């Protein structure tokens, strides 16, 4: 396609198109020109991906403004999807229109999915390949490497085609994405990693996580050509709170102060061993304290700066000394004083939280020790490191990390909340105090973000309400709308299983351990499904625990032995590699003949980043609702905070969380408008919050799908996939909801100028 | 009010001569109650319908038929070339009970080692039928899958209420892309139906291969009674037919001769084939108050069509569905039963 929003030529890679991706674009464009950020509902069943980089390539190349576009993703796969989604939008633009691309728009995620060099990939932990690239390719080990040339230092040498060719350039052409820019790079036998990072003053697009956009301590190097007058899109914003408040997160345990207590004696060691063969330098570094914050060689460093920032970008700081901590051996001192009286506040006999303040304040009393300079922890402590240009880091990660609360507590105040907790109850009667800490607000941590930018756009397949967000987040939007699946066809059946055969009123919020009386409802359930459905169904679970034992108990059932001996099980498993590996070998056997089940919690990493077609998802079954206050008062003062602070009482938002996840997890299913297939949920509550699901999820729900049995829902799937497997394809019925390539658009639409 | 079809190619080249092997699975899964007996015997039926079928319309062609059960698959029938053999097959089956899965892999290689035999002018499709929700493979699936579409096996299966999406991707490998051939059910008289369609030969825009000739004579019917004597079953045959050249006597059959080795058909079974070569253009509804023709049949004579207007019913179906390279009419009943079994236009043979 090439059509208009009576303003923009649209390069459409398809010639069909959705009636709802025009109003999708018209709004968005709506927006654009008068940069904001216009919370919206965009369902995923439709790619939203190329309604999106199409209307921005036909913005940013038609509009001689804005050249620089950003879109955060929520993780890398996300990412890498959009890429090949945006390579296939410009290979046909180039089809269509010849050559007037000219168009760099490249994503980046970090070493431990792009460190070319071999030794270091073959680590496994992403904190040791960031400092082993680092010293690897340090701006210190190509100096002494070249005073001094020694088999001490060496380096990926993808670092250093790097300097050689690509840092006076850029790539050929190409939107090279994860597989196309990490071939490429091998080809040329280059590090990825810091090509993307001095690339970005060029790049027309860029994407990347959230967190590079979030956590001010890889959030630090946005240039204002990346940020001035960009345009910024977020999707699948939806669990980004999370996010946020992760972000401004700090929890502990004394084990860390152990480790703490060893590099801070080994820095005892260094300053001793250095001081006494040569303290000049350390004097050359005090009169750079002396002369202020040092960004001579602070933040003049391109590739030295050791400690990250854990503070906002830059803008809670001052630049003076930190007093008397000039001398290091001070600074050790303090360093100390830190540990120590973490130490004596880490045995509590019972829980106790904290404001910065309160306990800061406390502190100055037991030990009359000060803010400013308390602040500058970080920054010295990094300075410090590299004037002794170590050799090793990871008696120093409990360092740099006891940097990071320092900093933060010092600087960050009646937003957050400390908190320490003597042991884990779950572990109840036994030594696991932690001293956690962390915000309360996620409006203060993007705030940063709304206030560089304007044009900012945010797009859940999730979203509802549309003002639950505008209230966390207190920001302006203008056009809130959902869209409703205009379809003429069911494809999609979500019920509520609130009786089961028994038509017991089910739940997993009864307790998160067994009472065989729901057990046996959710095995029938379960088995019944196993027999009927076809390959590729998964079921999300509130708990990963609560899943535990109910499989334990389930597997003490015969329960397991039916769908052994019809499909296949795929269980959930803390270890990321292993639970990987057990998706694509569901992946291959569902797309191979024997049928594969999943099943998993809501909160699991998979439904994080891993969609599904028709293939992989049939049904999905939400087995009672995703809730969490089985866990901490984290949470608790989280909604203390929420009350007295915005008009959000507990079991409002527990309930809205709770159906965010669901919703977030159910989206996988649908690829495209050939998409279909179950959704179940499994509990008494989902009734009253029928309103609270999003809008097309809504329309699929009629009130005669609620509250019915597990056999008539059994009746209901049946039909429904003896349905779905026909060819109902009258194409004459297709165009009122697919408008039909460049005429039912133009046709309706530019008679739609109504 | 009309679901028809409305480009009817057929005018061009269809798969005739094929070696067709419906695959059955015997399963705990044919047991289910689904259907009204089951579906097993139900299947067992239809199939015993379909034997029927495929041999009268397709008198020519040859047929073996395979069972899966337990995880396996199983032969009912060689090669054959008799119906009865193949029908009492079945009723051999039906007695016997289904068991355990299948085992989807061995069935289609089986048919694999089945099908190398038969020579290029001789076609070669499978039909699975399916009504399980999995398999059990013990050889690699999409290894086996290359080789079979690599050797030119075009397969159609039934599928039972359900959809198993390497069946749509085998089958569209088989079928060189396009796929019509995953037709699954919802309903019984829907699978009749489903038997019927599968009973032709089947084009869909063909892959200009190798058109080959074919020779073969002819026999004739024998004049002694007393002298029973055959060389095809070595029994009485108080007469029959005497292959062109080899001139040895064969019991009635329309099969490939057993000394030299050729086909003997009379010409009966090429009229069939004629019957699947030109087809006509579907008699056409005509227009309702436009069409004012002589108010009977003409194919056969049926003086009603319309009440002429009675507001409502009249003004439904002006039904005189008439030829449209003759024009000439044919009733409802007509119309299917000409399109049906003696397409035969007489209005449009008629000149
Ligand atoms: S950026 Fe270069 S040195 Fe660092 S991990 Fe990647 S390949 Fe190795
Ligand atoms: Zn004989
Ligand atoms: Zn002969
Ligand atoms: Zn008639
Ligand atoms: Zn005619």
């Amino acid at each position: 396609m090439k059509f208009y929003i009576d303003d923009l030529p649209v390069l459409f890679p398809y010639p069909k198109i959705y009636p709802e991706q025009y109003n999708y674009m018209c709004d968005i464009k709506k927006t654009l020109d008068v940069g904001g950020n216009s919370i919206l509902e965009m369902p995923s069943g439709t790619g939203k991906t190329v309604s999106l980089l199409s209307l921005t390539i036909a913005y940013q190349m038609h509009y001689p403004e804005h050249r620089k576009i950003i879109y955060c993703s929520r993780t890398m796969s996300e990412i890498e999807k959009a890429l090949v989604e945006l390579e296939n939008l410009m290979d046909y633009r180039t089809k269509e229109l010849g050559y007037q691309e000219d168009f760099r728009g490249l994503g980046l995620t970090s070493r431990k999915n792009l460190c070319l060099h071999p030794e270091v990939s073959k680590e496994r932990k992403g904190t040791v390949v960031d400092e082993k690239c680092r010293r690897m390719t340090n701006g210190q080990a190509k100096r002494k490497l070249e005073e001094d040339p020694e088999a001490n230092v060496e380096l990926c040498e993808y670092h250093e085609n790097l300097y050689n060719i690509e840092v006076e350039d850029y790539l050929p052409k190409g939107v090279f994405s994860f597989e196309k820019l990490l071939k490429y790079c091998e080809e040329k036998t280059l590090c990825p990693y810091f090509i993307v990072r001095r690339m970005i003053s060029l790049c027309n697009i860029i994407i990347y996580s959230y967190h590079y956009l979030l956590d001010p301590k890889i959030a630090e190097r946005v240039s204002n050509e990346v940020s001035k007058d960009s345009i910024v899109i977020f999707d699948e914003a939806h669990n980004i709170d999370n996010v946020c408040i992760e972000s401004l997160s700090l929890d502990l345990t004394t084990d860390a102060l152990r480790r703490a207590t060893r590099g801070a004696n080994a820095l005892d060691e260094r300053i001793s061993e250095v001081r006494k063969v040569d303290s000049q330098k350390l004097q050359d570094e005090y009169e750079k304290l002396v002369q202020g914050l040092h960004s001579a060689d602070i933040l003049t460093d391109q590739e030295e700066p050791f400690v990250e920032t854990p503070v906002l970008p830059q803008d809670l700081l001052t630049e003076a000394i930190p007093g008397n901590i000039r001398r290091a051996e001070h600074f050790v001192s303090f360093l100390k004083r830190l540990i120590e009286y973490l130490k004596t506040r880490m045995k509590v006999l019972h829980v106790i939280s904290e404001t910065p303040k309160s306990f800061l304040q406390h502190l100055k009393q037991l030990t009359f020790i000060e803010r400013k300079p308390l602040r500058f922890c970080s920054e010295r402590l990094s300075l410090l490191v590299r004037t002794l240009e170590v050799t090793e880091v990871e008696d120093f990660t409990a360092l740099k990390d006891i940097a990071t609360f320092a900093t933060l507590i010092s600087t960050y105040e009646e937003g957050f909340l400390l908190i320490i907790e003597p042991y884990e109850i779950e572990n109840a009667a036994v030594p696991n105090p932690i001293m956690r800490f962390t915000c309360l607000d996620a409006s203060i941590a993007i705030k940063p973000v709304f206030e560089r930018f304007s044009s900012v756009i945010i797009t859940s397949g999730t979203i509802s309400p549309l003002d639950m967000y505008p209230r966390m987040l207190n920001f302006k939007t203008v056009l809130q709308k959902s869209y409703a699946m205009t379809l003429a066809k069911k494809s999609f059946l979500p019920m509520i299983i609130t009786k089961g055969s028994d038509q017991v009123a089910i739940s997993s919020r009864f307790e998160i351990r067994n009472d065989p009386s729901i057990v046996r409802n959710y095995g029938s359930m379960l088995v019944e499904f196993a027999k009927i459905t076809p390959d590729g169904m998964v079921v999300f679970f509130p708990s990963y625990l609560y899943m535990e034992s109910i499989v334990s108990m389930w597997q003490t059932m015969g329960i397991l032995d039916e769908v052994w001996k019809h499909k296949l099980i795929l269980v959930e498993t803390p270890d990321a590699q292993e639970t990987s590996l057990a998706l694509e070998t569901y992946r291959k056997a569902c797309s191979n003949g024997r049928g594969a089940i999943l099943l998993s919690v809501a909160r699991g990493k998979v439904s994080e980043g891993i969609d599904f077609d028709h293939q992989y998802g049939r049904t999905v079954l939400m087995i009672g609702i995703p809730f969490q206050y089985t866990e901490s008062r984290i949470l608790k003062a989280r909604l203390e905070f929420m009350r007295e602070n915005y008009r959000i009482r507990e079991n409002d938002f527990l309930s809205f969380d709770a159906m965010r996840h669901a919703a977030q997890c159910l989206g996988r299913v649908l690829r495209g408008k050939d998409d279909y297939g179950v959704m179940v949920l499994a509990d008494r509550r989902f009734s009253r919050k029928r309103s609270q699901l999003p809008k097309w999820i809504a329309q699929g729900l009629s009130d005669a799908d609620l509250n019915l049995s597990t056999d008539m829902a059994i009746s209901n799937t049946k039909q429904f996939l003896r349905t779905m497997a026909q060819p109902t394809d009258p194409k004459d019925q297709e165009g009122v909801s697919v408008w039909s390539y460049e005429d039912l658009i133009k046709h309706q639409n530019s008679r739609k100028d109504q | 009010k009309k679901r028809t079809a409305k480009k009817n190619i057929t005018p061009y080249q269809r798969g005739i001569i094929r070696s067709l092997i419906l695959t059955l699975d015997c399963s705990e899964a044919m047991l289910e109650k689904d259907l009204r007996p089951n579906r097993h015997a139900m299947i067992i039926q239809y199939a015993i319908d379909f034997v029927h079928e495929f041999f009268d319309q397709n008198p020519i062609s040859q047929m073996g038929i395979i069972i899966m059960r337990n995880g396996l698959a199983q032969l009912v029938s060689q090669v054959s070339g008799n119906p009865q053999d193949h029908i009492d097959a079945l009723k051999s089956i039906r007695k016997q009970e289904p068991k355990g899965n299948p085992s989807l892999q061995n069935a289609l290689e089986m048919a694999r080692g089945l099908l190398l035999p038969v020579p290029a002018h001789c076609t070669r499709e499978v039909l699975i039928v399916f009504g399980s929700l999995s398999t059990t493979d013990p050889g690699d699936i999409h290894q086996t899958i290359d080789s079979l579409v690599s050797e030119k096996i075009r397969v159609k299966v039934l599928g039972l209420s359900a959809q198993v999406a390497i069946c749509k991707e085998l089958c569209k490998a088989t079928n060189y892309g396009d796929e019509s051939f995953y037709k699954i059910l919802l309903d019984e008289t829907h699978l009749k139906e489903l038997f019927n369609e599968a009973v032709t030969p089947l084009p869909v825009n063909k892959i200009n291969k190798g058109f080959t000739l074919v020779k073969m004579g002819f026999p004739t019917r024998i004049f002694e009674d007393t002298p029973t004597f055959c060389s095809c079953h070595s029994k009485l045959v108080y007469g029959g037919y005497f292959c062109p050249n080899c001139h040895s006597k064969v019991c009635s059959l329309p099969t490939v001769c057993p000394c030299c080795d050729l086909m003997l058909i009379l010409s009966t079974h090429l009229a069939r084939s004629y019957h699947h070569l030109m087809p006509l253009k579907t008699f056409a509804e005509v227009p309702t108050t436009e069409k004012f023709r002589s108010e009977d049949c003409f194919s056969c004579q049926s003086r009603f069509p319309x009440x002429x207007x009675x507001x409502x019913x009249x003004x439904x179906x002006x039904s005189r569905y008439r030829c449209e390279d003759c024009k000439q009419e044919f009733c409802v009943d007509c119309d299917v039963f000409i399109h049906e079994i003696l397409h035969n236009c007489p209005g449009c043979e008629s000149k």
